């Protein structure tokens, strides 16, 4: 008699991907999906799928996407989400890739604490004595350690890359029995660095 | 003080924007496509006093290559291709440019991700060579005579989305000119066949309807389809 014409979507990123930050509050709309239908029918956008619709919903009749719980960039990067258009005589699909941006929202975390080392009076100037490190999942810059002292301090430095101390001015066993350093641990966010605190212990023994 | 800060800078992003680098292209993009103009890393690899080493990190199956001094990738595919569809299911790739900074010594790593598109580069298949059906002559018009295309029984492409998906339309047979005024598919996507016509098995006892199968890519100049004949028995009583 007549037959009915299916609807599809025209938003361009079907054809390319949809970059959503991992920064994004839960509630926020992150896109609005746009179909065509030829009989102009009525029209009712969806979301298929377990996991697409625990993350996000759709509003049926506007077609706005919103986002349901916290995407996170470091327990899952990207998604593949299934859109549906449907004109009540079909309903057609079409996926989307969908990548997450990263922001840096982690701090470093230190390993093998607690920080706690012995050595002799005489260690020599330039002497490797301990080795820290911290590490840091976000993407790039935010994810790339420097380590410092917090002050620094005049009898031992610190690698910034590699986190190993060295020894570099002479100890006294008797002007200083114990040093107690704070070891600081940022990444190289460029606006939003985050670092971390840590303790260590140089414990100085005597010879005499 | 902060004073030697500058020798840091070396191996950080020098585009603004998010960490990860993002492209795509097509599946079966061909060896030296270049999948990122510029990675756009501060600092020098190459040239007379380098301040950076660049390398590629995670790089399975070495789809991609780097040249450090233009800071480039390209897709490496030679003597094979790079196949989105089953059996090689390459949706994406993911690898890592390490940039070492020579003056300091730190690490930074600049994740690329490359999304790899759905060409409609298979055609629609039939599970078998010739579909068949048998109707008794009393069948009264609007019934639905066979059904053998459900359930992956008929045609099914192994493309992604619309480029995979079936319309099953009935074609004129210059061989049997009343088939396709005697039957249809009132429903393009199920490619059930309805009776349209009265039968006579005093007048005419079989029928060879030709039925084509397309698939659903964007651009109708895209399309592929596939050919196949529904032979209609008449019974008789
Ligand atoms: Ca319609
Ligand atoms: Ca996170
Ligand atoms: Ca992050
Ligand atoms: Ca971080
Ligand atoms: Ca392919
Ligand atoms: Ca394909
Ligand atoms: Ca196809």
């Amino acid at each position: 008699m007549q037959v009915n014409r299916l609807p599809f979507f025209t938003n361009h990123f079907f054809d390319t991907y949809l970059l959503i930050s991992e920064d994004t509050p839960v509630g926020s709309s992150v896109t609005q999906l746009l179909a065509r239908d030829m009989d102009n029918d009525p029209l009712v956008f969806g979301v298929s799928g377990e996991e697409a619709s625990r993350f996000f919903a759709v509003e049926p009749d506007t077609g706005v996407v919103w986002l349901r719980q916290p995407l996170d960039r470091e327990t899952k990067s990207e998604f593949t989400v299934e859109f549906s258009v449907s004109d009540h005589q079909g309903v057609i699909t079409r996926k989307v890739n969908i990548q997450v941006g990263d922001v840096n929202d982690n701090a470093p975390t230190f390993h093998n604490q607690p920080y706690s080392v012995r050595i002799p009076e005489n260690t020599p100037v330039g002497t490797p004595i301990f080795i820290v490190n911290a590490t840091d999942p976000d993407l790039g810059a935010g994810g790339s350690v420097l380590y410092s002292f917090q002050p620094p301090s005049p009898f031992f430095a610190i690698d910034s890359a590699r986190g190993i101390v060295t020894v570099i001015q002479e100890l006294d066993y008797e002007v200083t029995q114990a040093y107690q350093l704070t070891v600081n641990a940022t990444d190289q966010d460029k606006t939003r660095p985050l670092s971390t605190l840590a303790n260590l212990a140089i414990i100085i023994t005597d010879l005499e | 003080q902060y004073d030697d800060d500058w020798q840091y800078e070396d191996c950080k992003l020098a585009r603004g924007g998010p960490p990860a680098t993002i492209v795509a292209i097509d599946e079966e993009s061909r060896n030296g496509t270049i999948l990122v103009d510029n990675m756009l890393i501060k600092g020098t690899a190459g040239g007379p006093d380098p301040t950076i080493e660049l390398s590629l990190k995670d790089n399975v199956d070495y789809w991609v290559l780097l040249d450090p001094v233009k800071q480039m990738l390209f897709l490496n595919s030679t003597g094979r291709v790079l196949d989105r569809d089953p059996p090689m299911n390459i949706h994406s790739i993911v690898v890592q440019v390490q940039c070492v900074n020579k003056k300091v010594g730190t690490v930074i790593y600049h994740e690329v991700r490359i999304v790899v598109r759905d060409r409609n580069d298979n055609s629609p298949t039939f599970k078998h060579e010739s579909y068949y059906a048998t109707v008794n002559e009393l069948t009264p018009v609007g019934t639905t005579i066979f059904t053998g295309f459900s359930g992956d029984n008929g045609a099914t492409d192994i493309d992604d989305g619309p480029n995979g998906q079936i319309e099953y339309v009935i074609q004129y047979n210059p061989e049997d000119p009343t088939s396709n005024d005697t039957f249809e598919i009132p429903l393009m996507l199920t490619g059930n066949v309805v009776l349209r016509k009265r039968l006579n098995y005093e007048d005419k006892t079989r029928y060879y309807v030709i039925i084509q199968a397309n698939d659903r890519a964007q651009n109708l100049n895209e399309r592929r389809t596939t050919t196949t004949t529904l032979t209609v028995d008449l019974e008789h009583h």
